[PDB]
RNA sequence: GCUAAACCUAGCCCCAAACCCACUCCACCUUACUACCAGACAACCUUAGCCAAACCAUUUACCCAAAUAAAGUAUAGGCGAUA
RNA sequence: GCUACCUAAGAACAGCUAAAAGAGCACACCCGUCUAUGUAGCAAAAUAGUGGGAAGAUUUAUAGGUAGAGGCGACAAACCUA
RNA sequence: CUCCGCAUAAGCCUGCGUCAGAUUAAAACGAACUGACAAUUAACAGCCCAAUAUCUACAAUCAACCAACAAGUCAUUAUUACCCUCACUGUCAACCCAACACAGGCAUGCUCAUAAGGAAAGGUUAAAAAAAGUAAAAGGAACUCGGCAAAUCUUACCCCG
């Protein structure tokens, strides 16, 4: 399970990892981070979103988030505000230096007007049906979120029943009556159990 | 200078205390003279284990099946579903009696089922 | 040895936030309104603690007399061993006589 | 540690005194 | 002679002594687990 | 027979092996009793076989080709029990009205707190039990003082509690002055 | 079934059935020599050798002869973090011989065969990495410890 | 309000630099340093 | 140059306000955490001392329901300490 | 759970003379006369040699009992967790 | 060398089995340190036995002669009830009580010098003082509070009990 303690310090990795825990020692006890309490209504980032680093090193570009921390209130775009460091190095090896992105805080990035590239703010408004969307407070410019892989990474167009995977008509097949019965007397009415001694009295104290 | 913290098994003490505890297996019969056990063949219990021939259901369901409202079962609910019709039936014919609620599926007592509801004497 | 090595981080004082601002005003509350209300009725704090003043023994005694049978036993327990060693040290040592 | 400025605001004027004897300027 | 081995490890007289049922059979005894229990101890009868 | 402790020979060895999703609550529901039951035992073969793989493969010191196939199953399984826990307890609300199935009640212990002693069963009357009868279900005038110690040390706690949050949010405050608004 | 309440019985009465169990094993590698038709398994406290036999012989269709248990307990010796012992589970170890002569023998379940197919999947990070493992060269003594990246 | 000394540091120091040119620990040490400072003066 | 030195949070304290706890399943008064047999065992009752009186023996403040004032007044006391 | 005493049911005591032994010599076993070593020691009372008893008022395993204004004591003001 | 040793009881609870590391052993590789993985399988013991009435003077000591006093561990019957069977727990180790890998304490069965269990010396030299032993010319207690110690394995007494 992987419990964490009181103060756990969230980083730039999947907590209950090697590197995790190479670092964030059962035993380490440091100063907590303070995080701005943005409510789940507030938050306005997600994956997937196309948001201008404002105030960071690039300060303008416009990137992709590829990963969003809401315990500490971080957002990591893809290929922007890197950092180079040496991967795979040996002691001979100098390894193959990458750019690695460092996270940023939300008031560090803004989101992206799809009707105009330039940088918009994000209002919560519920539609018609109830359905609250991220609007641009410019132009009144709804940002639906956009597609993220699934979680179990299981595309539903790619995907085949296995030998031991239900299909979607055996599993939706309704076979149950309701009626005033138990499993234990369904079962042995359906297998032909059959038993008269009745069960005598017992006291409960 | 003993572990007080440690759990207290049947590996601690002398024979006596050693043979008197167990792991918690439920008793299958009893000790009678000799030190010799009886064992109850109905004590012992008996799984219940269908034919599953022809089962078409499988341990994982694919992932195209449609998502579903989630709607936990109620005693108001499962009333509805099997003795309101047969209810609604009777009084719309004139037949219904306040009298025969074991014939629309009441039970009046538990006594003198196999399976009693309350107190459970029945195994899951 | 014991002593810090950097700098403190500057400290920075709001001389007039509204607490500032504000503090000291209706303190002449009686003098300036008919004597509708005593300057000290505006102390906030113990209720044993208000518009009174003494030492250790007889605040301790004081507390004791009016929140007493509201105390929790071990704060009780001490407050009556520190009333006893303050009555001690108060009628049975010192300099003067 | 303990509260207080004056005696750290000193500590680090005598510790610049030290670095400049280390390293005199030219 | 040599002391220091007072203490002949014995689990009936152990549990005799000192046990659930013996401290809860006095109202003495109930009075030494309710302190161990406001106490926090771990372990509140041998 | 011993086979079915095993996964499929080519499936073995391999490094990840596709599996569906797990059964819901709902399309448990919309099962019959018996339907339940053989699911169920599938259900048992099939995790009794992934603990196996676990075990072998803790044994050889590999990892495990996919452990999430064991926690879907677990998932289906105890989505099963609550279906029948469910069904079980509207049938015994109906008929009888009590809504646990182990008959019980509010004790007073030896320590003087209040605890839900659930019944046993027994052959003789609830009297002529010895050993029963030797437990205490009452707390004699020497327990008052303890209890107000307890109730004490509680309150300390709960009132330590709300005053390191209420000095948490003043912390916060103050590093953040857009959130007094 | 575990942790459930049995219930009472008295002479006569009904058969205890058990519709719905919960009793899960595990069939584990025996770690030391053991005889053709025996095969070991990992059960929980609660589980009887009739429980097993008969689990055996209605779930799984094995014909079971004997069966013999014993309590393996788990090591408390370990100290973590804070000197507290940590106590490892405690189990059943279970032997069985079949009843009609049959033989078992635990199977290789990670065979290298599959473990190293011809097919396989790499990752651009790795593959990149080996590339330029490979097109980097060490220095060579001759240059003595001269840089070999400009041209003049 | 707890009140604690910040300025041992140069408290200490007043002393010890008029003892540097000693010999044994009476030039470190300000237990012993004190005593032969003084008798200096 | 080693050994070392330095840190700012975890949290805690006093008030105020408000009268707090309680049972996924299973086990737990017998050797507690132990599925399952013939009992009768049941609570109530002055606190005493250290210490002060320069010993000590009578005596020696210990919240008992409104802060203050009456008032350290009446009164009690080896008419002493003190109450 | 050490120790002082007691209770219930147990165990051990080679060999030699005499056999009638709260008898003798003498191993296991109990105790601790004298000397030497040690004195932060191997040991908060030990080791080596030499000693007394060793079929009895003996030694000893297990469970229980006597609790401090006391217990218990073949009275040493002993022992009751160094 | 063999003080033992093997097993049971009591006690402790994985505490020198395998693999990957070598922190560490009163030096040091060994591994008793770290992590993971294995394990001890009941016939041997524990866990027993329905009720009401009723019966039980004649020791053990090879138990046969004698011989005792301290007077002794080791039994039933009548009636009613009673078809049913092999469950559960302990099984490891170089181990327990003494702050220790402590020259101490530790109950039984067998072995009586071993078929089982172990190593007094890290290397060198051979000063003083000290400890444990061996041998000694002539004398044999002249030593000393005292034949204390060591050697050989005496006689006659006195006081106290
Ligand atoms: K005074
Ligand atoms: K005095
Ligand atoms: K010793
Ligand atoms: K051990
Ligand atoms: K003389
Ligand atoms: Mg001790
Ligand atoms: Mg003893
Ligand atoms: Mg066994
Ligand atoms: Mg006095
Ligand atoms: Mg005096
Ligand atoms: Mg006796
Ligand atoms: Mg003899
Ligand atoms: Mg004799
Ligand atoms: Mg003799
Ligand atoms: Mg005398
Ligand atoms: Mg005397
Ligand atoms: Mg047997
Ligand atoms: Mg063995
Ligand atoms: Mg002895
Ligand atoms: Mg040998
Ligand atoms: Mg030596
Ligand atoms: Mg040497
Ligand atoms: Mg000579
Ligand atoms: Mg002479
Ligand atoms: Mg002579
Ligand atoms: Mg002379
Ligand atoms: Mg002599
Ligand atoms: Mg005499």
């Amino acid at each position: 399970k992987v419990t964490l303690p009181p103060h756990y310090r969230y980083g730039m990795s999947p907590p209950g990892s090697v590197a995790d825990k190479r670092k964030n020692p059962p035993w380490i006890r440091r100063r907590p981070v303070v995080v701005e309490p943005i409510s789940d209504e507030d938050w306005y980032l997600f994956c997937g979103d196309t948001v201008e680093i404002l105030e960071g090193k690039d300060a303008g570009k416009q990137g992709k988030v590829v990963q969003v921390i809401r315990q500490r209130n971080w957002v990591v775009v893809g290929g922007l505000n890197t950092h180079y460091r040496y991967i795979g190095k040996t002691m001979d090896y100098r390894g193959t230096m990458i750019p690695s992105e460092a996270p940023l805080l939300h008031r560090q990035v803004k989101l992206v007007d799809p009707m105009d590239r330039k940088p918009t703010e994000i209002e919560w408004r519920f539609t018609e049906a109830g359905e609250r969307v991220r609007v641009s407070t410019r132009s009144g410019r709804i940002i639906p979120k956009p597609e993220f892989p699934r979680a179990d990474g299981i595309v539903p167009e790619t995907w085949i029943d296995g030998p031991k995977d239900t299909s979607v008509e055996d599993a939706l097949e309704r076979t149950y009556v309701p009626c005033l019965k138990t499993l234990q007397e369904e079962v042995m009415e359906a297998m032909g159990i059959k038993e008269t001694r009745k069960y005598k009295k017992v006291y409960w104290y | 200078g003993a572990d007080r913290m440690s759990k207290w098994t049947s590996k601690r003490g002398p024979r006596s205390f050693r043979g008197r505890k167990g792991r918690g297996a439920k008793g299958i019969g009893f000790l009678t003279s000799g030190w010799r056990f009886v064992q109850i063949k109905e004590m012992v219990p008996e799984f219940v284990v269908p034919d599953l021939t022809g089962f078409k259901l499988k341990p994982y369901v694919s992932y195209l099946a449609p998502e579903s409202e989630e709607t936990p079962l109620t005693a108001a609910q499962l009333f509805s579903e099997a003795v309101a019709p047969a209810i609604e039936k009777d009084f719309k014919d004139g037949t219904f009696d306040p009298d025969n609620l074991e014939k629309y599926g009441f039970e009046p007592t538990q006594e003198g089922k196999l399976f009693q509801l309350y107190p459970r004497n029945f195994l899951r | 040895i014991g002593i810090r090595l950097t700098l403190p981080p500057p400290k920075v004082v709001d001389r007039w936030n509204e607490k500032r601002a504000m503090f000291g005003v209706y303190d002449n509350i009686g003098i300036l309104g008919n004597f509708e209300k005593h300057p000290k009725e505006l102390i906030r704090g113990p209720i044993w603690l208000r518009g009174w003043k003494g030492n250790e023994l007889q605040r301790c005694i004081r507390k004791r007399k009016m929140v007493g049978s509201r105390m929790f036993a071990d704060d009780l327990h001490n407050l009556n061993k520190r009333i006893r060693y303050l009555y001690k040290h108060f009628n049975r040592h010192g300099k003067f006589r | 540690v303990k509260k207080g400025f004056r005696a750290a605001f000193r500590f680090q004027k005598e510790l610049e005194r030290q670095r400049l004897l280390r390293c005199p300027p030219p | 002679k040599a002391r220091g081995n007072e203490y002949q490890p014995s689990n009936i007289k152990r549990k005799n002594k000192h046990g659930w049922v013996r401290r809860l059979s006095t109202p003495a005894g109930v009075q030494v687990i309710l302190r161990r229990m406001l106490k926090g101890r771990k372990s509140l009868s041998h | 027979g011993l086979e079915e402790f095993f996964d499929d020979p080519k499936n073995w060895g391999q490094e990840k092996v596709k599996s569906g999703a797990a059964w819901t609550c709902q399309q448990l529901r919309n099962k019959s009793n018996e339907d339940l039951h053989k699911l169920w035992y599938v259900l048992l073969k099939e995790r009794n076989m992934l603990l196996t793989l676990e075990q072998e493969a803790k044994r050889q010191r590999l990892p495990m080709p996919s452990p999430e196939r064991l926690d879907k199953v677990v998932d289906s399984m105890d989505a099963l029990d609550k279906v029948v826990q469910e069904r079980e307890d509207a049938l015994r609300l109906l008929q009888t009205g009590q809504e646990r199935a182990r008959p019980g009640a509010w004790r007073r212990d030896i320590f003087g707190r209040i605890i839900w002693h659930k019944f046993k069963q027994w052959v003789i009357p609830w009297h002529l039990n010895k050993r029963y009868n030797r437990k205490r279900f009452f707390a004699l005038p020497y327990v008052d003082h303890f209890l107000r110690l307890e109730r004490e040390k509680r309150a300390r706690i709960k009132a330590r509690k709300e005053n390191l949050e209420r000095k948490k949010a003043k912390i916060l405050l103050k590093k953040f002055p857009h959130l007094a608004e | 079934a575990r942790n459930v309440v049995y219930p009472l019985y008295r002479l006569g009465g009904p058969q205890l059935r058990v519709f719905r169990t919960n009793f899960f094993i595990q069939l584990v590698r025996p770690g030391v020599a053991q005889p053709e038709d025996t095969v070991q398994f990992r059960i929980p406290m609660e589980m009887t050798r009739v429980d097993l036999r008969n689990y055996l012989e209605g779930i799984y269709n094995v014909p079971v002869a004997a069966v013999r248990t014993r309590v393996q307990h788990g090591s408390n010796k370990r100290r973590d973090h804070r000197n507290v012992r940590i106590k490892k589970p405690d189990y059943k170890v279970a032997y069985v011989q079949l009843a009609h002569g049959q033989t078992f023998t635990f199977p290789d379940l990670f065979p290298e065969k599959d473990e190293s197919p011809e097919g396989s999947a790499a990752d651009d990070l790795y593959s990149m990495l080996e590339e330029e493992r490979q097109q980097r060269q060490s220095s060579d003594p001759r240059r003595g410890g001269v840089p070999s990246w400009f041209g003049l | 309000l707890r009140n604690r000394v910040t300025d041992r540091y140069f408290r200490i120091q007043e002393v010890l630099k008029h003892a540097r040119h000693f010999r044994g620990r009476k030039n470190r040490c300000y237990r012993l340093a004190v005593r032969t400072v003084i008798r200096a003066f």
